[PDB]
C-alpha cells in the first residue's frame, strides 16, 4: 500500500476531530456554542432536542453536539456516545440547587464503559455574576480530581463576554491532537 | 453506497424465502457498517434501503438515531429522508421522537416553504400526546399566516392537534375566526374540517 | 397406502401429479396450500397434514414438498420411505432437484412414477436396476427385479477390479452452557463404491467387539458398535448367526453398513469462549479453540461457528490462527481454520458495537459448532480387517478403504 | 391450437403423432382441461413405439373417469397389447387396465387379468397381482366371481419372492376391506413360507412379509420364539419403515411369549438399540419415530428406560420433534435422571418459541408432580424462572406452582412469600386465577393476603367468571381463617357478586356463601376452610384395550394421532 | 493424494483366525 | 379522516403503506396481513366495502396492485373511493404511465406525494394539478 | 408480468 495521499492531506492539516456539548439546561451550553461557531450571544429557546454544529480553529473541525438538561433529554446522552470521540460538561455555578443534579448526571454519564476515550472538558459557564466560584471550588465539589484515567480540565468561560474560549479550545486541541 | 434501485432489483431478484431473508441481512449489515462511521455522505441511499427492508418486513431498529440526526441536517435530499424515516418507523410508542421535538421547532421557523412544510406534515402524521404540547405555540403561528400553500398544513396540523390534545382546542378559536373567505378550494376545504372538528 | 402422489412447488402449484387409486380427488391438491399456511402461521405445520377425510403426507424437497395424499389408514412410515426412495431416485436421474427438471423431464418422470409404484405399492426402488428399463434417451425388463439379488446387476464386466471403501466418522458432541457434554455420539459410515466384474460376495471383516468376543480375543482395540444397520444387499441372517458380514457389493457408491455407538472420550475440539456483551456498548469474544485430538492428525478446513450477535456492527476480530470472518447472512462468526494440528491452541478476540436501541424482541442464543474434519483419524477405533472377495470366474480384486474423521452434530450450547 | 393438435394426431405421420401425444401430456400436467381431445387420441393408440404408448395410457387413465363413454373404444386394444411377447408391455397394458375407473370396463378386463395370473414373467405376475386387487377394491363382486381369492393364495406358495411379497400384499388389502368372512390366514407352514422368502425379498417387499404376520396371532411360545428368532434379523435394516414392521411385530408377538424365559429379555435387549438408531433417522420420519415410541412406551417402559441422553432435543431439531422430545423426556423421566431432565428444561426455558416455551413448562410441571423427589428442583426453577422476568414464562411458572400446590402443598409454604410480590399485574387469565386461589388457599404464609386480594376486586365485576369465583373463594376462606382483618372485605364481595353480579354460577355461589357467613361462621371454617382429599392426577397412560389395538396397529396413521383407526377414517 | 485420508488397501479376512 | 393506506399487489406483497393511526409493528403487521387475507379472499361483486373492525375497509383496484383504506364510520363511503381515485391520477400524472415497475422502484415519490396530498388521514388539497405543481416545485429545489 | 400495465390506463 501507498499513504502518499494521506502524507500529502496531512501536509497542510488533515484531522478534523469531534466535541460534545452535554450539561444541565440553562447553563449557557447552548450560548458557548453560538459563541464558538458565530460569536455572538444569541437567545435561543429551551434545548427540547438537540442542536448539532461544528466549529473551525486551528484547522482542526471541531463538531459541537448540544444536549439539552432537560428531565425528558438527561437519558437520551446515551444516543451520542455512540462513534463520540470527546465530550464537554458545562457546569451551572449560578445554581447551587442545581449543582448537586449537574453534578450526579455526569458522575452517570461518566460511569459507562462505551464512553472511555472521551477526555473531561469541565466549562464554567455564566462567568459573570459575583455567586459564581473559582476554577477550582467547583472541581473540588464535582469531584475531578476523582475521576480515575480521565483527563478533565476546568476552564471558566463567560456567555456574554467570551472570555476563556479560546483557553478552552486550545486545551481540548492539545488533549486531541499529540503532534507538532 | 449501494443505490435504491439496485437493493430493490437485488430484492426481486430473490425467490426462496430464506434466500430474501439473507440478502435483507447483507444489506442490512453494510448499512450499519455505514451507519456506525458517521458517514453523511452516502445517508440518503442507506436511509432510503433501511426503509425499504422494513418496508418488506426486516427490523430497522438500530436505524433510529440516523434519522434524528438526518433532521436536523442542512441538505434537502437527507432532511426529506430525514422526515420520510421519522414518518414510517417513528410512533408514538417508539420513545425516540422526544428529541424530534426541538428538530421540528427549528425546522417550522425555516424560510423554505417545502422544509417547513415537511415538517409540519411528519408533525401531523406522528403526533404525540407531549409533542403538540410543546408545538402548539407554533402551530398556531402559522395558522394565522397568509401562505395558501401552508394555510392548508397549518389546519391540518392544528386538527392533529386538537384530536390528540382535546384541551388544545381553545387556542384554535380566535385563529379560525373569519377564514371562510378564503378563494383557494384547498384553503376552504381545510378550514370547513377544523370547524367540523371543533 | 398412498392415494395420489403428487410433486408441489413453491408457490403452491403442483409441477407433476400421479394417482394410484383414484380414491382422493385430484382437487384436494388445492387445500393443502392454504392448510400448509395455516399450520405455519400458528405453529402446527407438520409433515403429514389433513384435509378432512385426507391426509396430506409429504416431506419437505429442495423447491417442491412431495406431498402424497392418502384417505385410509395407510403406513405414514411407510409413505415416508416410498418419498425418501423416489427423492433418491430423482438424484440418480437428475442432478438437480428443482423445477428445473420437472418440467423439462416429464416424458421420463412419468414413465418411473409409474413403474415405481402401482396401487399405492412400491415395487422397484434400485435406481440402478431402474435405470436399465427407464431411460429419457424400451426393452424387456431385467431379471435382476425378478430375480432375488435386486441390487447387483449381472454381467458387469470391468477392466480392474477395484473397490474404494470410505470409513467416513461423524463427531456429534452435545456440550450444554454449563461445560459439560450431554450427547456424544459417533455414527460411523462405511460407504463403499465397489467396481468389480461379476457379482462377487463381498465378505466384511472388521474388528468387531462381538466378533473378538465370540473369536475368544476379546482383549485388543475393539470397536463397540451399539447399533449396526446393515445395507439390502447385506445379509440380516449371516449377521446375525455368527457376525459374519456376507453381501453382493453393488454396481457403484453405496452405504454398506452405518455403525453408531456412544463417545465416552474428551471431544477432539474444545472451545472455550467467553461473552463480555456490554449493555447496548459493545460486545467481547474470548473464544479459545482446544484441539484433544492425537498430535498426528491434522483437522483440516476446521470452521468453529460462533454466533455474533445479529445486529452487531462494525466488528473486529483479534485470532492468532485462522482467517475470521462474519457473515451477516448466518449472523454469526466463523472462526475458519485451513489446517488444525493436534493439540494445537487457537485464541480469538472478538470485538464487535452494538446499536444504542435496544431490540424489539429477543432473539435467542444459537449453540456454537465446529466444522472439525481430520482426515486419516478413526475416534472409534475400529479398523477393517478383511474383505473376502469370491467371484464364481476367479479373479484377484484390489480392495481400498479410506477412514475419514469429521464433525456431525458438534454443537456448543452458549451461555 | 385445439384443431391444429387434433390434425397433428390424426395423420400419418410417426414424428407429429409423437409431438401432438408429447404437447397433450404437457398440457393436462401444465393443468389444461385436455379431456375434449380424448376421443381423437383414441384413434392413435396402437401404435409400435413403446414411447406413445405409455403417454397414451396415461392420458387414457387420467381421462378414464370424466369421459367413461369413451373409453368402450379401448377394450380391444388393451386385449391385444395383454398378450405381447415384450413382459414390459404386458405389465403395462395391466397396469392401465386395473387404472381405468370404468364400471362397463372392468367387467371384460377378467379375462385378461385371469391369463396374466399364471404368467411366467415375475413382473407380469406382480401387474396381475396389483391388478386384481385394484378390481377387487372398485368391485369386489366381480373379483369374487372371477375367483381371483384363489389364484391370489397361490401366488405366495410360488416362486418370484417380489410376486410373492405383491400378491400377499394385495390380498392384504383385499381383506382390510373385506368384512373378515373367508380370511387369508395361513397355517405355521405359511408363516415358515413367507419367512423363508423374507430374507430374498426387496426393501418394499419386506414390508409386505412383516405385515402378514401382524394380523396372525401365535398360540405356543415355540412358535412365538421362532417368530421372535426370524424376526430378529430385520432389527438391523437400512429401511426406516423395515425396522418399524420389525419392532411392530416383535411387540405383538410378545404378547403371548413368557417373561420367564430368557426369549423376553433377549428381545426386549434387541429393540432398545433399534428404537435408538431409528431416533436418529430424518426429520420427517422423527414424528413418527416418537408416536411409535410413546404408543410401545406405555406398554413396554422397560425397554428404553435407560435411554435418556439420545431424547435431549437438539438445536436444529424441528417444532414436530422439538415437541415429542418433551412429552417422551416427560414419559421416561424418573428420580434416576431428574436431574438431566431438570437441566434439559431449564435450557429450553431460555428459547423464544412461545409454544416451545409453554411446552417445556407443562413437561417441567408433569415431572414435578410425577417425581415427589424432585418436588424441590422443580420449585426452585419455576422460582427461577419467575424471577427470569419473562411474560409466558412467568405465567407458565404461577400455572406450575398453582398446579404443584394443590397436589404438594405439605411443604409449600416456603414459596409463597416470594410469589406474594411477583409481578401480579399480570393480565393472564391461567395465571391470576392460579395465583388467586393459591393466595386463598395458602392465605396463612403472608400477612398482606387482604391488601393483595384488594387490587384484584377493583374490577371483579368484569374480569371474568372464573376469575370472580376464584377471588369470591380466596375472600372468603380469608374471612373465615383471618375474620378481623377482611371482615368488611367478605361484606364487599358478597355485595359485589350477589348484587351486580349477574352471573347464574357465581350468583349462586355468592349467595351460598353469604348464607353460610349468616348461618354459622364456626361451620364455614369446617365446611368451606376444609381438608380436600388427595387431588387424582390425570394418568397420561391410555387404556389397555386401546393400548392392546394400537399394538398391532404401528406405523399407520392410528399409531400417529394415538388414534383408533375407526375414528380417524372415513 | 485425495482430502480426508490416503486411501489403504484392506485384507481378504482374518488371517490370524484360520 | 383515513387510518391507514396499504398499497398491496394481487400476490399479496405490499408495495405502499401509510398508517394515520400509532399502533405496535407487530399489531401493525398483523393488522396488514388480515386485510390482505380479506381482500385477497373477497370476490369482484363484494362493493369494494369490507366493515372490518368496525371500519369502512374499501377496496377499489384498477390493476394487478389493489388498494385499501381505512375510513371511520362518520363519512360517506364513496369519498373514499373518490380520493382513491383522485390520487391514483395525480400519481398517474405526476409520473407518466404509472404501473407496477415504478410503484416499487419509486416508492418514495409515492410516499411523498401521499404526504403533500393527505396529511393526517384528512385531505390537504382538493385539486389535482395545485398538488402536482407543488410535488414537482419541492423535486425540483434538489 | 401484469405489473407493466397502467393503473387506470389514461
Ligand atoms: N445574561 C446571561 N445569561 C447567561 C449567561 N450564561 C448563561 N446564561 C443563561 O443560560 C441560558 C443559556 O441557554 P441557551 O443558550 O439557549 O442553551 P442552554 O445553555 O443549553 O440552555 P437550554 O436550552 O435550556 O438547555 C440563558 O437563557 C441564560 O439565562 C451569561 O453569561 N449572561
Ligand atoms: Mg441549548
Amino acid at each position: 500500500g501507498n499513504i502518499f495521499a494521506n502524507l500529502f492531506k496531512g501536509l497542510f492539516g488533515k484531522k478534523e476531530m469531534r466535541i460534545l456539548m452535554v450539561g444541565l439546561d440553562a447553563a449557557g451550553k447552548t450560548t458557548i456554542l453560538y459563541k464558538l461557531k458565530l460569536g455572538e450571544i444569541v437567545t435561543t429557546i429551551p434545548t427540547i432536542g438537540f442542536n448539532v454544529e461544528t466549529v473551525e480553529y486551528k484547522n482542526i473541525s471541531f463538531t459541537v453536539w448540544d444536549v439539552g438538561g432537560q428531565d425528558k433529554i438527561r437519558p437520551l446522552w446515551r444516543h451520542y456516545f455512540q462513534n463520540t470521540q470527546g465530550l464537554i460538561f458545562v457546569v451551572d455555578s449560578n445554581d447551587r440547587e442545581r449543582v448537586n443534579e449537574a453534578r450526579e448526571e455526569l458522575m452517570r454519564m461518566l460511569a459507562e464503559d462505551e464512553l472511555r476515550d472521551a477526555v473531561l472538558l469541565v466549562f464554567a459557564n455564566k462567568q459573570d455574576l459575583p455567586n459564581a466560584m473559582n476554577a477550582a471550588e467547583i472541581t473540588d465539589k464535582l469531584g475531578l480530581h476523582s475521576l480515575r484515567h480521565r483527563n478533565w480540565y476546568i476552564q471558566a468561560t463567560c456567555a456574554t463576554s467570551g472570555d476563556g474560549l479560546y483557553e478552552g479550545l486550545d486545551w481540548l486541541s492539545n488533549q486531541l491532537r499529540n503532534q507538532k | 453506497p449501494i443505490r435504491l434501485r439496485e437493493l430493490i432489483r437485488t430484492i426481486r431478484t430473490a425467490r426462496t424465502q430464506a434466500e430474501e431473508r439473507e440478502m435483507i441481512q447483507k444489506e442490512c449489515a453494510a448499512i450499519r457498517s455505514s451507519f456506525r462511521e458517521e458517514d453523511n455522505t452516502y445517508r440518503c441511499r442507506n436511509v432510503a434501503k433501511l426503509l425499504y427492508m422494513h418496508m418488506l418486513g426486516y427490523p430497522a431498529h438500530f436505524g433510529q438515531l440516523e434519522c434524528l440526526k438526518l433532521i436536523a441536517s442542512q441538505k434537502f435530499t437527507d432532511k426529506r429522508i430525514g422526515y420520510l424515516g421519522a414518518m414510517l418507523l417513528l410512533d408514538e410508542r417508539q420513545d425516540v421522537h422526544l428529541l424530534m421535538t426541538n428538530c421540528i421547532k427549528n425546522d417550522l421557523n425555516h424560510s423554505t416553504q417545502f422544509v417547513q412544510g415537511l415538517a409540519l406534515c411528519t408533525l401531523g402524521c406522528m403526533g404525540s400526546s407531549e409533542m403538540c404540547r410543546d408545538l402548539a405555540g407554533e402551530v398556531e403561528k402559522l395558522l394565522k399566516t397568509s401562505n395558501s400553500y401552508l394555510r392548508k398544513k397549518a389546519a391540518l396540523c392544528a386538527v392533529h392537534v386538537i384530536r390528540k390534545v382535546p384541551e388544545l382546542m381553545e387556542m384554535f378559536l380566535p385563529a379560525t375566526k373569519n377564514l371562510l373567505n378564503e378563494k383557494n378550494h384547498g384553503v376552504l376545504h381545510t378550514s370547513v374540517v377544523l370547524l367540523t372538528e371543533m | 397406502s398412498a392415494s395420489a402422489v403428487y410433486v408441489l412447488d413453491l408457490k403452491g402449484k403442483v409441477l407433476i401429479c400421479r394417482n394410484y387409486r383414484g380414491d382422493v380427488d385430484m382437487s384436494e391438491v388445492e387445500h393443502f396450500m392454504p392448510i400448509l399456511m395455516e399450520k405455519e402461521e400458528e405453529g402446527m405445520l407438520s409433515p403429514i397434514l389433513a384435509h378432512g377425510g385426507v391426509r396430506f403426507m409429504w416431506i419437505k424437497h429442495n423447491n417442491l414438498y412431495l406431498v402424497a395424499t392418502s384417505k385410509k389408514n395407510a403406513c405414514v412410515s411407510l409413505v415416508f420411505s416410498f418419498l425418501y426412495k423416489v427423492v433418491q431416485v430423482f438424484s440418480e436421474y437428475f442432478k438437480e432437484l428443482e423445477e428445473e427438471s420437472i418440467r423439462d423431464n416429464f416424458v421420463i418422470i412419468y414413465e418411473l412414477l409409474d413403474e415405481l409404484m402401482d396401487f399405492g405399492y412400491p415395487q422397484t426402488t434400485d435406481s440402478k436396476i431402474l435405470q436399465e428399463y427407464i431411460t429419457q434417451e424400451a426393452p424387456r425388463p431385467p431379471a435382476t427385479v425378478t430375480n432375488a439379488v435386486s441390487w447387483r446387476s449381472e454381467g458387469i464386466k470391468y477392466r480392474k477390479n477395484e473397490v474404494f471403501l470410505d470409513v467416513i466418522e461423524a463427531v456429534n458432541l452435545l456440550v450444554s452452557a454449563n461445560g459439560n457434554v450431554l450427547r456424544s455420539e459417533i455414527v460411523g459410515s462405511i460407504k463403499m463404491r465397489v467396481f468389480l466384474s461379476g457379482m462377487p460376495e463381498l465378505r466384511l471383516g472388521l474388528n468387531d467387539k462381538v466378533l473378538f468376543d465370540n473369536t475368544g480375543r476379546g482383549k485388543s482395540k475393539s470397536v463397540e458398535l451399539e447399533d449396526v444397520k446393515f445395507h439390502q444387499c447385506v445379509r440380516l441372517s449371516r449377521f446375525e448367526n455368527d457376525r459374519t458380514i456376507s453381501f453382493i457389493p453393488p454396481d457403484g457408491e453405496f452405504e454398506l453398513m452405518s455403525y453408531r455407538l456412544n463417545t465416552h472420550v474428551k471431544p477432539l475440539i474444545w472451545i472455550e469462549s467467553v461473552i463480555e456483551k456490554h449493555s447496548h456498548s459493545r460486545i467481547e469474544y474470548m473464544v479459545k479453540a482446544k484441539s484433544q485430538f492425537k498430535r498426528r492428525s491434522t483437522a483440516n478446513n476446521v470452521e468453529i461457528h460462533i454466533p455474533v450477535p445479529n445486529d452487531a456492527d462494525s466488528p473486529k476480530f483479534k485470532t492468532t490462527v485462522g482467517s475470521v470472518k462474519w457473515v451477516p447472512e448466518n449472523s454469526e462468526i466463523v472462526w475458519s481454520v485451513k489446517s488444525f494440528p493436534g493439540g494445537k491452541e487457537y485464541l480469538m478476540r472478538a470485538h464487535f458495537g452494538l446499536p444504542s436501541v435496544e431490540a424489539e424482541d429477543k432473539e435467542g442464543k444459537p449453540p456454537i459448532s465446529v466444522k472439525f474434519e481430520i482426515p486419516y483419524f478413526t475416534t472409534s477405533g475400529i479398523q477393517v480387517r478383511y474383505l473376502k472377495i469370491i467371484e464364481k470366474s476367479g479373479y484377484q480384486a484390489l480392495p481400498w478403504v479410506r477412514y475419514i474423521t469429521q464433525n456431525g452434530d458438534y454443537q456448543l450450547r452458549t451461555q | 391450437e385445439i384443431f391444429e393438435l387434433k390434425a397433428e394426431l390424426n395423420s400419418d405421420k410417426k414424428e407429429k403423432k409423437k409431438e401432438a401425444v408429447k404437447k397433450v401430456i404437457a398440457s393436462m400436467t401444465v393443468g389444461k382441461d385436455v379431456s375434449a381431445l380424448f376421443p381423437d387420441v383414441v384413434n392413435c393408440m396402437q401404435t409400435d413405439n413403446l414411447e406413445l404408448k405409455k403417454l397414451v395410457y396415461l392420458y387414457l387413465m387420467n381421462y378414464a373417469k370424466s369421459q367413461p363413454d369413451m373409453a368402450i373404444m379401448a377394450v380391444n386394444t388393451f386385449v391385444k397389447d395383454c398378450e405381447d411377447p415384450n413382459p414390459l408391455i404386458r405389465a403395462l397394458a395391466v397396469r392401465t387396465m386395473g387404472c381405468i375407473r370404468v364400471d362397463k370396463i372392468t367387467e371384460y378386463l377378467c379375462e385378461p387379468l385371469r391369463k396374466c395370473l399364471k404368467d411366467e414373467d415375475p413382473y407380469v405376475r406382480k401387474t396381475a397381482a396389483v391388478c386384481v386387487a385394484k378390481l377387487h377394491d372398485i368391485n369386489a363382486q366381480l373379483v369374487e366371481d372371477q375367483g381371483f381369492l384363489d389364484t391370489l393364495k397361490d401366488l405366495i406358495s410360488d416362486s418370484n419372492p417380489m410376486v410373492v411379497a405383491n400378491a400377499v400384499a394385495a390380498l392384504s388389502e383385499i381383506a382390510e376391506s373385506h368384512p373378515s368372512s373367508n380370511l387369508l390366514d395361513l397355517n405355521p407352514q405359511s408363516i415358515n413360507k413367507l419367512l423363508t422368502a423374507l430374507n430374498e425379498c426387496t426393501e418394499w417387499g419386506q414390508i409386505f412379509i412383516l405385515d402378514c404376520l401382524a394380523n396372525y396371532m401365535p398360540k405356543d411360545d415355540r412358535e412365538a420364539q421362532s417368530i421372535c428368532e426370524r424376526v430378529t434379523p430385520r432389527l438391523s435394516h437400512a429401511n426406516s419403515a423395515v425396522v418399524l414392521s420389525a419392532v411392530k411385530v416383535l411387540m405383538k408377538f410378545m404378547e403371548m411369549l413368557s417373561k420367564d424365559l430368557d426369549y423376553y429379555g433377549t428381545l426386549l435387549k434387541k429393540l432398545a438399540p433399534p428404537l435408538v438408531t431409528l431416533l436418529s433417522a430424518e426429520p420427517e420420519l422423527q414424528y413418527v419415530a416418537l408416536r411409535n415410541i410413546n404408543l410401545i412406551v406405555q406398554k413396554r417402559p422397560e425397554i428404553l428406560k435407560h435411554e435418556m441422553k439420545v431424547f435431549f432435543v437438539k438445536y436444529n431439531d424441528p417444532i414436530y420433534v422439538k415437541l415429542e422430545k418433551l412429552d417422551i423426556m416427560i414419559r421416561l423421566a424418573s428420580q434416576a435422571n431428574i436431574a438431566q431432565v431438570l437441566a434439559e428444561l431449564r435450557e429450553y426455558a431460555t428459547e423464544v418459541d412461545v409454544d416451545f416455551v409453554r411446552k417445556a413448562v407443562r413437561a417441567i410441571g408433569r415431572c414435578a408432580i410425577k417425581v415427589e423427589q424432585s418436588a424441590e428442583r422443580c420449585v426452585s426453577t419455576l422460582l427461577d424462572l419467575i424471577q427470569t422476568k419473562v411474560n409466558y414464562v412467568v405465567q407458565e411458572a404461577i400455572v406450575v406452582i398453582k398446579d404443584i400446590f394443590r397436589k404438594y402443598p405439605n411443604k409449600y409454604e416456603s414459596v409463597i412469600a416470594t410469589l406474594c410480590e411477583n409481578l401480579d399485574s399480570l393480565d393472564e387469565p391461567e395465571a391470576r386465577a392460579a395465583m388467586i386461589w393459591i393466595v386463598g388457599e395458602y392465605a396463612e404464609r403472608i400477612d398482606n393476603a387482604d391488601e393483595l386480594l384488594e387490587s384484584f376486586l377493583e374490577g371483579f365485576h368484569d374480569k371474568s367468571t372464573q376469575v370472580q369465583l376464584q377471588l369470591l373463594t380466596a375472600i372468603v376462606k380469608l374471612f373465615l381463617k383471618k375474620p378481623t382483618e377482611t371482615q368488611e372485605l367478605v361484606q364487599q364481595v358478597l355485595s359485589l357478586a350477589t348484587q351486580d353480579s349477574d352471573n347464574p354460577d357465581l350468583r349462586d355461589r355468592g349467595y351460598i356463601y353469604w348464607r353460610l357467613l349468616s348461618t354459622d361462621p364456626v361451620a364455614a371454617k369446617e365446611v368451606v376452610l376444609a381438608e380436600k382429599p388427595l387431588i387424582s392426577e390425570e394418568t397420561d397412560l391410555i387404556e389397555p384395550t386401546l393400548l392392546d389395538e394400537l399394538i398391532c396397529y404401528i406405523g399407520t396413521l392410528a399409531s400417529v394421532y394415538h388414534k383408533p383407526p375407526s375414528a380417524f377414517v372415513e | 493424494d485425495r482430502k480426508g485420508g490416503s486411501y489403504s488397501q484392506a485384507a481378504g479376512s482374518d488371517s490370524a483366525q484360520s | 379522516m383515513i387510518h391507514f393506506i396499504l398499497l398491496f399487489s394481487r400476490q399479496g406483497k405490499l408495495r405502499l403503506q401509510k398508517w394515520y393511526i400509532t399502533l405496535p409493528d407487530k399489531e401493525r403487521k398483523k393488522i396488514t396481513r388480515e386485510i390482505v387475507q380479506i381482500i385477497l379472499s373477497r370476490g369482484h361483486r363484494t362493493s369494494s366495502f369490507v366493515d372490518w373492525k368496525e371500519l369502512k375497509l374499501v377496496y377499489k383496484r384498477y390493476a394487478s396492485l389493489y388498494f385499501c383504506c381505512a375510513i371511520e364510520n362518520q363519512d360517506n363511503e364513496l369519498l373514499t373511493l373518490e380520493i382513491v381515485h383522485r390520487y391514483v391520477e395525480l400519481l398517474d400524472k405526476y409520473f407518466g404511465n404509472v404501473c407496477e415497475l415504478d410503484i416499487i422502484f419509486n416508492f418514495e415519490k409515492a410516499y411523498f406525494i401521499l404526504d403533500e396530498f393527505i396529511i393526517g388521514g384528512e385531505i390537504q388539497e382538493t385539486s389535482k394539478k395545485i398538488a402536482v405543481k407543488a410535488i414537482e416545485d419541492s423535486d425540483m429545489l434538489q | 408480468k401484469g405489473e407493466n400495465t397502467s393503473l387506470l390506463h389514461p
